[PDB]
């Protein structure tokens, strides 16, 4: 299937799964030349390919060499994503393989398809599910091996660091798009509210801070209070005087 | 110019023959077709009047044999026999020619029509298709399957296309992903034209058989194959120019035969707007693309 009616569930069954994002592949600044013309620089990206079920994060550094005298780049950034997920496929023991790739973008369906014709029976899926993981590059520790690297590279995280240790996949699923929601829509005010207390650290192995449960609590609220802020901002909407119905919609209809 | 003849026409039909077509009544002293031309395969259809589902026919060559229709009343259709007895099929043909018994194959001097929907059509290539090796023709009829259509059921009635599929492992070569799936050059060139067809002419063969099933039977796994072997040379970049401007005439001669009322059920909106506006061969369709703008612009 796709993601349409929806079964949310499904991401935290027990059949491998790898959601696939490339928003973060090709990345330019636009500019102007000396002859008064507009011209874009690359830098570094990357491939995001979770499983949601484990927190596995394998993040393939794209390196701005890949483009060097390439033609159609948004084109050729597509083919470069589903090149490296099939090797990535490829390089895994049989047992650990996906049943499904869901790319995060339609685009992603027939380049991925195409490499992975070897694999019949992996499902080839999209999404109806709108997920923040464009905001992968506002978290620190990611955005920092991404912009370092001088070669290709491919660097494994756990992006849920020790948190199933405590909740399961499905609210540490839940914690993490809500936190990617919140840096995609104010990364300022996001990162405040994570970094503002001197007291809580980020353990040298985790991208997070090291949050006690009722914490954890503290900082979903803010998140949630940010993403309603920000959206009252846009749309100039007087959010004090919503009901929680309508509050609870506007987070998850996003 | 051979004859058709057809021992009796006991229910009420239409009978085509090749792009001609008229209305036999319930037991009208008919009995058949006469100055069918010699040099091109034919076709002769079938659409029962009591009941329109009854759609089939029958690819014939009269330089292959004497060849006659005769109506089955247990199998409820008109079936086409080979008579091996020369002098009893001249003897039969000569007394229905003199109580002028036949219809005449209607062609004008001056149209080249035929010819040119079935310049590469051969009877030996038709049978490869369809396979039913004891008769020297071949029954097509309005819901025959085509292999691709059964793996995607009965194997002996089905019409065994080349399998084109756009993403397969015979179509993009391991390594050449991008490319081959962008540019289908590939699989045009090496494994369809050098591989499967051997030359362009057989190609054309089955695109031209394709287009005729579609048309004359409704027959939709023939309306699919012709649209992909369409697709498929106008989604290459490398085409060798003689197979441009031959399927330039190829296509303009379908377009220009399609019955217009037809054009909704027999023609495929996405890939005629991809061929002519955004292939490869986009500006390499003069003909095709200056009849489909002025025969069907709402299409397009
Ligand atoms: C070497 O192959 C693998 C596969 C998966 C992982 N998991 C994480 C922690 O990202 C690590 C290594």
């Amino acid at each position: 299937g796709a993601m349409n009616s929806s079964n949310y569930a499904e991401l935290f069954n027990n059949d491998i799964k790898l959601f696939v994002d490339d928003t973060n592949v090709y990345r330019v600044t636009v500019h102007k030349t000396f002859e008064g013309n507009v011209a874009t620089k690359a830098i570094n990206g990357c491939i995001f390919t979770l499983n949601p079920k484990t927190g596995h994060l394998f993040l393939k550094i794209i390196h701005t060499s890949v483009w060097a005298g390439q033609k159609r780049l948004s084109q050729l950034a597509k083919w470069k994503t589903a090149e490296e997920v099939s090797a990535l496929v490829r390089s895994l023991p049989k047992e650990e393989q996906p049943k499904q790739i869901i790319v995060t973008r339609k685009a992603m369906l027939d380049p991925l398809e195409v490499h992975m014709l070897d694999f019949p029976n992996i499902a080839i899926r999209p999404t109806e599910l709108r997920l923040p993981f464009s905001a992968a590059m506002s978290i620190d520790k990611l955005s920092d091996v991404v912009m370092k690297a001088t070669e290709p590279q491919m660097v494994l995280f756990n992006i849920y660091d020790d948190w199933l240790d405590r909740i399961s996949s499905y609210t540490a699923f839940s914690r993490l798009t809500l936190l990617l929601r919140a840096l995609k829509t104010n990364e300022e005010s996001a990162k405040m509210i994570l970094l503002s207390d001197p007291t809580i650290t980020i353990k040298s192995y985790h991208l997070w801070p090291s949050f006690t449960d009722e914490q954890w609590i503290t900082i979903e609220s803010q998140m949630r209070d940010l993403i309603l802020t920000e959206y009252g901002r846009k749309y100039n909407v007087n959010i004090s005087a919503l009901t929680q119905t309508e509050i609870k919609d506007i987070i998850l209809g996003q | 110019m051979n004859t058709v003849p057809f021992t009796s026409a006991p229910i009420e039909v239409t009978i085509g023959i090749d792009q001609y077509s008229f209305n036999v009544k319930e037991n009208q002293p008919f009995h058949g077709i006469k100055d069918i031309p010699i040099g091109h395969v034919h076709v002769i259809h079938f659409q029962h009047a009591d009941n329109s589902s009854m759609r089939y026919g029958y690819w014939f060559d009269c330089r292959m044999g004497n060849f006659y229709i005769q109506y089955d009343p247990k199998d409820g259709l008109y079936k086409m026999m080979e008579e091996r007895d020369g002098a009893k099929f001249e003897n039969i043909v000569h007394n229905f020619k003199e109580r002028q018994m036949m219809v005449s194959y209607p062609k004008i001097d001056e149209d080249d029509t035929w010819y040119n929907l079935t310049e590469f059509v051969q009877m030996d290539k038709i049978r490869k298709i369809v396979r039913k090796d004891e008769n020297q023709f071949s029954y097509v009829d309005s819901s025959m399957t085509t292999v691709q259509e059964n793996e995607l059921s009965d194997p002996a009635h089905s019409l065994n296309y080349t399998v084109i599929n756009f993403k397969s492992r015979e179509a993009i070569r391991p390594g050449h992903e991008m490319e081959d799936f962008l540019d289908k050059s590939y699989y045009l060139n090496t494994v369809m034209l050098q591989g499967i067809f051997k030359n362009s002419s057989n190609y054309f063969g089955e695109l031209q058989f394709a287009f005729l099933n579609a048309m004359f039977f409704g027959n939709y796994g023939s309306s699919l194959q012709w649209h992909a072997m369409i697709e498929l040379i106008c989604s290459s970049a490398t085409v060798p120019k003689h197979m441009l401007d031959k399927l330039d005439e190829i296509l303009y001669y379908q377009i220009k035969t399609l019955p217009e009322q037809y054009s909704d059920i027999l023609l495929n909106e996405r890939v005629w707007n991809i061929c002519l506006y955004s292939s490869f061969q986009k500006n390499s369709l003069h003909n095709t693309e200056k009849i489909m703008e002025n025969k069907y612009p709402e299409l397009l």
